[PDB]
RNA sequence: ACCUCGGAGCAGAACCCAACCUCCGAGCAGUACAUGCUAAGACUUCACCAGUCAAAGCGAACCUCAAUUGAUCCA
RNA sequence: AGAGUGUAGCUUAAAAGCACCCAACUUACACUUAGGAGAUUCAAUUGACGCUCUGA
């Protein structure tokens, strides 16, 4: 018999990253009469403020995986006013291009009427979409 | 409930004069 | 003599069925009622009756978290604006905590 | 006021089903599935055996 | 039958009279704000960071990384005061921000990003995926010194990896090309 | 990680072949508590993998063994005490309870 | 004076409880017919006859109100 | 002459969160959208340039 074949029956993963990979991870579905209903994986967080717009992508948890905001020396210096829409749009694009580079490339994306008929965040969601980013998450299988 | 501690928490009319 | 008429009414027997601490399955009923009373948290599902009815295998939970009401509903809407600087529901929700995992990893064959 | 009618396929004969309509107004031609068909197709007014 | 609360009440804090003198909320998005912070704040009645399990977050760990290097913060702040005054000035940029037409290069902010607060990134990316609960058992580290790994398989192109890219085992079945900062005088292990 | 003055270890070395499993467990906390005075980590960069055509070549001039399959199974659904008579029931209530759905004969 | 059903207090915080105890009502409606077909799990007006919610799949673009009603035979 | 002091109108913040105004809807208020101006007074925990109080 050849020792290398220890495989054992039963085979366990310790990698959070794992169940929601494989269309396998149970949602916390319910609320229903809330917005922001529990019902993914990751959320596409943004926060507007009259001084600086602030990005996140946090998960079911309640944890940030990536952030994007214009208090980062390294997007401050390259551009002017964070309040205009080339601001958010630049936000947007870097957000897209670390979480490509994190490996995460689907979230869900759930903004108020009024902030969704703007045009700043129209073109986030393009500049996020057209960075290789596809929003609206999948169904589950066997749910 | 009422004899809860957490009693009256969902109270929000008398915070309202309109 | 005797004016009033249709006060012969019965029991709708709506109540809460499962306490916390009981086992309860997917597709069980947790409690009928008319009126949002226990809005459903986790892994609680509605109907159209107003119904609370879980959704997987586990320990129902009830805790009390805040109300954030939709924008779409006007009603809701105009009574959060009315409310003054600092001031908060929190009403009952209804959570579900589930125990055992949707599925593992077992070997078939061997090639 | 309002009256129950019968509504024929075009497509595909063999299945109506009934709805609701006003007295005062014209027929119907509403889009109906059809099982047979598994698609849309048109559906006319025809014949009504009631009168609520 | 009535008990006294085991705690301060989330209504009382405020009075019941003069409520016509109150600012009351003018829109939504202030209560909504209002109601997410106040989710976060520990309290004493059953909540939900208590039943679904948290693993303990109220729990400090225990750092093994290298310290922060020295850097007086009042000079970076007014070099970059003066970086942002100087770059005010120019009337192309205005055009380019009322145009609403404004690009910034890619490489320098990635650059300028891994070169800042990209360790913190990587930290928190990694205690994301658990890495320090199976590697060190809970003990977290920040790599400071930055860390470049490109693998070689077709002719032109390249596979790189960064804080959680995806490399097929067809595009990895040779060494990579591992390259980082250094000076002469200091060794380096590297682990896999 | 990063160590300070040269130090050399001779318990966690590897011959030139290396492709057996069980020499190859390696264990991180015990390697960092043996060298904890003298390597500091400074670097880290993970990434994820999964499984292609390459494995099965790997499995077979790598490791000399076979490949092993798995597959995601999940629970059985949960389903009551059948009782004598199911009082409101459909027909398919027998069904849930069935081995085989074939036309089973005893003694004829 | 009434013949069916729902709500408010009697019945106060899981549930049920009657009176020829005091009041509002209902035999319907303002708009699209996927108001398509199957299928785990429950409540059930203190029995039965009845009524209601729903996991998932094939199929499709991406439902509001409180009672609001009619069984066997036959045509 | 003595004392209290020291981040824009505010901070049991360390260059952020609250504030203000203008352009679009509104009889009007108001939400929202699109924009703007804002600060650690000086030399290395120390001493002095600004405000208030107690006086003459
Ligand atoms: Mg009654
Ligand atoms: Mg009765
Ligand atoms: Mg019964
Ligand atoms: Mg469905």
């Amino acid at each position: 018999p050849v020792e290398n074949e220890a495989v054992a029956p039963e085979f366990t993963n310790r990698n959070p990253r794992n169940l929601e990979l494989l269309s396998v991870a149970r949602k916390e579905r319910g609320w229903r009469t809330v917005f922001p209903s529990r019902e993914f994986w990751h959320r596409l967080r943004v926060i507007r403020t009259q001084h600086h717009v602030e990005a996140l992508v946090e998960h079911q948890n309640g944890k940030v995986v990536v952030s994007a905001s214009t208090r980062e020396w390294a997007i401050k210096k390259h551009l002017y006013s964070t309040r205009n829409v080339v601001a958010c749009e630049s936000i947007g694009r870097v957000l897209a291009q670390r979480c490509l580079e994190a490996g995460i490339n689907f979230m869900v994306y759930q903004p108020t009427p009024w902030e969704a008929a703007s045009d700043s965040m129209k073109r986030l969601q393009s500049a996020m979409t057209e960075g290789g980013v596809v929003l609206r998450e999948p169904q589950r299988i066997y749910e | 409930y009422k004899t809860k501690p957490t009693h009256g928490i969902g109270k929000y009319k008398h915070l309202i004069k309109a | 003599s005797s004016k009033n008429l249709g006060g012969k009414s019965s029991g709708r027997r709506q109540g809460i069925k499962k306490m916390e601490g009981h086992y309860v399955h997917a597709g069980n009923i947790i409690a009928t009622q008319r009126h949002f009373r226990w809005h459903p948290g986790a892994h609680v599902g509605v109907g159209k009756n107003k119904c609370l009815y879980a959704l997987e295998e586990g320990i129902v939970r009830y805790t009390k978290e805040v109300y954030v009401p939709h924008p779409r509903n006007t009603e809701a809407v105009d009574l959060i604006t009315r409310l003054p600087k600092g001031a908060v529901l929190y009403k009952t929700f209804v959570h579900v905590v589930p125990a055992k995992p949707e599925g593992t990893f077992k070997l078939v064959a061997m090639l | 006021k309002n009256i129950l009618v019968r509504m024929v396929s075009e497509a595909g004969t063999g299945f109506c089903f009934n709805t609701k309509r006003n007295r005062l107004r014209e027929k119907l031609t509403l889009l109906h599935y059809d099982p047979v068909v598994k698609q849309r197709v048109l559906f006319v007014e025809k014949k009504k055996i009631r009168s609520l | 039958r009535r008990t006294p609360p085991l705690g301060p009440m989330p209504n009382s804090d405020i009075d019941l009279s003069n409520l016509e003198r109150l600012e009351k909320y003018r829109s939504f998005d202030r209560y909504r704000r209002r109601a997410e912070q106040e989710a976060q704040a520990p309290h004493w009645w059953r909540t939900y960071r208590e039943y679904f399990g948290e693993k303990t977050d109220p729990k400090e760990k225990i750092d093994i990384g290298l310290p922060p290097p020295k850097v007086s913060r009042t000079q970076q702040l007014l070099e970059r005061k003066q970086a942002i005054q100087e770059l005010r000035a120019n009337v192309e940029e205005e055009r380019a921000a009322r145009l609403r037409t404004a690009s910034v290069p890619l490489d320098a902010v990635r650059a300028e990003w891994e070169r800042t607060c990209g360790p913190y990134h990587k930290q928190r990316l990694a205690e994301y995926y658990g890495l320090y609960r199976d590697l060190f058992h809970g003990a977290t580290f920040v790599p400071r010194v930055p860390l470049h790994v490109a693998y070689a398989v077709g002719e032109d192109d390249l596979m790189p990896v960064y804080c959680g890219n995806e490399v097929t085992p067809t595009e990895a079945a040779q060494a990579p090309e591992v390259t980082y900062e250094a000076e002469e005088g200091s060794l380096w292990t590297l682990l896999l | 990680f990063k160590q300070d003055q040269p130090i050399d270890f001779s318990e966690d070395a590897r011959p030139s072949p290396c492709y057996q499993l069980a020499q190859r467990t390696f264990r991180t906390f015990d390697f960092y508590k043996k060298h904890q005075e003298t390597m500091t980590p400074a670097g880290l960069s993970f990434f994820q993998c999964r499984w292609d055509d390459s494995v099965t070549y790997i499995f077979h001039q790598l490791l000399d063994m076979r490949e092993p399959v798995f597959e995601f199974v999940r629970p059985p659904p949960y389903h009551p005490k059948q009782k004598r008579f199911p009082h409101r029931q459909p027909l398919r209530y027998l069904d849930r309870y069935r081995d085989s759905h074939e036309p089973t004969y005893g003694i004829y």
